[PDB]
């Protein structure tokens, strides 16, 4: 029994990326291929006193 | 003594009668209230309760 601001499964795990990106900022035009090496999850925020 | 005992038994029966009626009303109202209230959706699942 508990209450959480958002499910703890996100805090414990992540998602594997997939697909293909878009255009680049500069240089030769190309698109990279996504794979399981990319992880989508929550971030960490630093905070001073 | 016989009439006194009958008086006492009738008073006991009336006490049992009122207690049972009050208990029935309380139990039914408690069940109705429990059914009306209960689980509510958390903040993240939806905005409204």
């Amino acid at each position: 029994t508990a209450f959480v601001t958002f499910p703890e499964m996100f805090c414990d795990w992540g998602f594997a990326l997939g697909g293909t990106t878009g255009a680049q900022s500069t240089g030769t035009a190309h698109t990279h291929t996504l794979n399981t090496d990319g992880l989508a999850a929550l971030q960490i925020q630093i905070l001073p006193a | 003594s016989a009439i006194s005992n009958v008086i006492d038994w009738f008073n006991s029966l009336l006490n049992f009668q009122d207690t049972t009626t009050s208990n029935q009303i309380n139990q039914q109202n408690f069940q109705i209230a429990t059914l009306a209230s209960g689980i509510k959706k958390q903040q993240w699942e939806c905005r409204y309760s």
